[PDB]
């Protein structure tokens, strides 16, 4: 749970510090992550029987 | 939700005629600005802010009533 | 980090391109401020100065032989 | 594999085969390949949209002024001029003319500056005078760059005869104008 | 050599060798960690190639503080080798991406940091290469101006090609900035009748009002109506009665007053008078000034139906 924990904190205190910056903390958190970061997400995201 | 088309009526001083408007303007605005003077400029008018008063009172028009009924 | 920087470049766009508000008023220039040709007439110059420059030079050979005689 | 896919295939395909290999050199090339392609691309895609219109005078404006600006052979920025030329406006309103008539005197002007072949720029400016309608409307444009050019190579015998001929033909105030202030310089 | 939890736990420990190799001056063999840390495992490198060992080189921690050291104490050349295998393995994130151009550019190798920023766009995927993009289109103008227009263009046109239409707006500006400053005119005129329709619904009007004063600008207010009748009919009701206010305003200032009453009677359908009072005084002091006793009992008919669109609810 702790560990799980610290990845929100993570995230929500560095969206707090982008919102506080006024930056849209989406762009500048994805400025940091590598491209294979966004491949796993990007593949997370009746025609006939 | 929905709206009707936008109909306009054609313009009266279509793009040709507006055309040998602004020839006629251009040259008769050149030909006071060209040109002034120390006694004698009491013959020329200040042609563009005539023509600017006279558009004033043109601006005032209206349809007419009474052909028919 | 600088995370808008195209904005610096497009302001004089954001300011008085983005918004503006209405008009009133008529004249000659508003009507027609450039012409058509104006871009190709632009882009002419730089070329069409140097035959000016040549017409310059040239009539003034013609003048002298013509006055050598 | 690009460019043999470009040397093999008609370029009414190859979009993909072009915008794949402005890609690949754009990255893993180097600025004189860079350029290259890209160059081909643009002349590839004037090319169509000519096709598109032949009337899209725009589309000439860029091809010429491209052909010109990479210094490309004499005969290829001709030939091009030449189809240029053949959309002539179907109109007889001089509001048609006015963008499409520098077609001419850009290839005059080309003639006369980059190939410096006088003998073509004067057969450039008398095809012009040969297809504009004069009785409807004329241009006194190519009237006076006609007449000055013959003032250049200092033939002044055949400009008065260019101007005359333009006042003969059609009386028009700038005609009158340019006459007047040359026969002033001289 | 031994165990550990996870990637990041072992990669700091590689760091922290190289760290103190280099406050000790030890920076050929700083280095030399870096280089013996980050290189890739061979299919037979390892007993198994998910070990925590066999995947530490795809942490781009390890990678950062390689090209570091390479820029403070290697060879140009060598940086190169390390941001570019950084950008082979997908490692680099765009920050870094834009790192290595900007030590192109600082070395003034500026055409390779322009093939720099253009990996950087292949690898991934918007919203993510939106800063790429922003400081590449920025700086190659910056860097050439004019000079490169047609190359230039097909810059802007690639990013376009696949930009959202939430983030299209600033590079459709600057792109006309381009054109406008360089090109010929009808190019800049169609990057707004583009913008117009590219950028999103909820900053479409900004577009339109655009491509309204530039052609105002240059050819006025006669070839500027048939862009307001695009923009009525295709921009929300909200701004739709605004650009009719303003339509029927230019042709009372011509004076094609039954134009104007078209405009009205037009927008008049989406205007509800219980509501929108002020639209409809604009029209009533039109028709009170331009108009006559036929044409007000239109207005106050037009009026008189509207309302009851809604009050019979
Ligand atoms: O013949 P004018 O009454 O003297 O007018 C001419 C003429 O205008 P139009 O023929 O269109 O009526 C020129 O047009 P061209 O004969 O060269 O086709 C035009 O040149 P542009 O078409 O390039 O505007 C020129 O204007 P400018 O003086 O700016 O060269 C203008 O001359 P004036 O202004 O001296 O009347």
């Amino acid at each position: 749970k702790k560990e799980r924990d610290q990845w929100q904190v993570k995230e929500l205190q560095d969206r707090k510090a982008a919102e506080d910056k006024g930056l849209d903390y989406e762009r500048v958190r994805s400025l940091e992550m590598s491209a294979d970061v966004t491949e796993k997400l990007e593949q997370k995201r009746f025609t006939s029987y | 939700k929905k709206r009707s088309k936008l109909v306009l009526p054609e313009p009266q001083i279509s793009d040709r005629e507006l055309e040998q408007i602004v020839k006629i303007g251009h040259a008769s605005d050149s030909v006071r600005q060209y040109i002034d003077g120390t006694a004698t400029s009491g013959l020329l008018t200040d042609y563009t802010e005539s023509a600017r008063a006279n558009a004033v009172a043109a601006r005032t028009m209206r349809t007419p009533m009474l052909k028919d009924t | 980090m600088d995370l808008d920087i195209v904005q610096r470049e497009i302001t004089e766009h954001l300011k008085d391109v983005l918004h503006e508000k209405a008009i009133d008023s008529v004249d000659l220039a508003m009507l027609a401020p450039k012409k058509i040709d104006w871009d190709l007439k632009r882009d002419i110059e730089s070329k069409l100065q140097k035959l000016e420059r040549r017409t310059q030079k040239a009539v003034a050979t013609i003048i002298r032989q013509r006055l050598a005689e | 594999i690009f460019k043999y896919g470009l040397d093999n295939l008609p370029s009414n395909r190859t979009e993909e085969i072009f915008k794949h290999y402005t890609q690949h050199e754009k990255k893993f090339g180097e600025r004189v390949g860079i350029e290259d392609v890209i160059i081909s691309k643009r002349k590839t895609q004037y090319e169509k949209m000519v096709e598109e219109n032949g009337y899209n005078y725009d589309a000439w404006f860029d091809y010429l002024r491209l052909l010109e600006n990479e210094e490309t052979d004499r005969e290829e920025v001709e030939d091009v001029y030449e189809r240029a030329i053949a959309n002539i406006p179907p109109h007889s309103e001089k509001r048609y003319w006015r963008r499409y008539i520098y077609l001419w005197i850009n290839y005059a002007l080309y003639e006369e500056l980059v190939a410096k072949d006088f003998d073509r720029a004067r057969q450039v400016y008398k095809a012009c005078i040969d297809i504009i309608p004069h009785k409807t409307f004329t241009f006194a444009k190519v009237w006076i760059m006609f007449a000055h050019f013959e003032i250049r190579q200092l033939d002044l015998n055949a400009a008065r005869k260019i101007m005359g001929v333009a006042i003969g033909k059609c009386p028009k105030d700038k005609l009158f104008r340019a006459y007047i202030d040359l026969e002033l310089q001289l | 050599i031994s165990q550990f939890g996870g990637v990041s736990e072992l990669a700091n420990v590689w760091c922290a060798y190289a760290e103190m190799e280099m406050k000790h001056k030890r920076a050929k063999a700083a280095l030399t960690v870096m280089q013996r840390a980050c290189v890739v495992p061979k299919p037979g490198d390892y007993e198994n190639m998910q070990s925590v060992q066999a995947r530490v080189h795809r942490s781009p921690i390890l990678w950062a503080m390689y090209a570091d050291y390479e820029e403070c104490c290697g060879t140009v050349e060598s940086c190169r080798k390390v941001y570019d295998k950084m950008i082979e393995l997908r490692v680099a994130s765009p920050q870094m991406i834009m790192n290595y151009a900007m030590f192109l550019e600082e070395n003034e190798y500026f055409e390779l940091a322009f093939q720099a920023y253009e990996k950087g766009i292949a690898l991934f995927k918007w919203p993510g290469v939106f800063d790429i993009w922003n400081t590449y289109l920025v700086k190659f103008i910056k860097r050439y101006g004019g000079k490169k227009l047609e190359r230039a263009r097909d810059l802007f046109e690639q990013c376009l090609e696949n930009c959202p239409p939430t983030h299209a707006k600033y590079i459709f500006l600057l792109y006309a900035k381009l054109e406008e400053e360089h090109g010929l005119a009808r190019h800049a005129l169609s990057i707004y009748n583009r913008a117009c329709s590219g950028v999103d619904r909820a900053d479409m009007h900004s577009m339109y009002n655009i491509y309204i004063k530039k052609v105002q600008e240059m050819y006025g207010i006669a070839q500027c109506r048939p862009i307001f009748e695009r923009a009525i009919s295709e921009l929300p009701e909200d701004k739709s009665r605004a650009m009719s206010l303003r339509y029927a305003q230019l042709e009372t200032t011509v004076g094609e007053i039954d134009r104007a009453r078209a405009i009205y009677a037009h927008a008049a359908e989406i205007s509800d008078p219980k509501v929108h009072v002020k639209f409809w005084d604009t029209w009533k002091n039109f028709e009170v000034a331009h108009g006559n006793e036929a044409t007000v009992r239109d207005m106050l008919r037009v009026r008189r139906s509207v309302e009851a669109s809604y009050n019979v609810n």
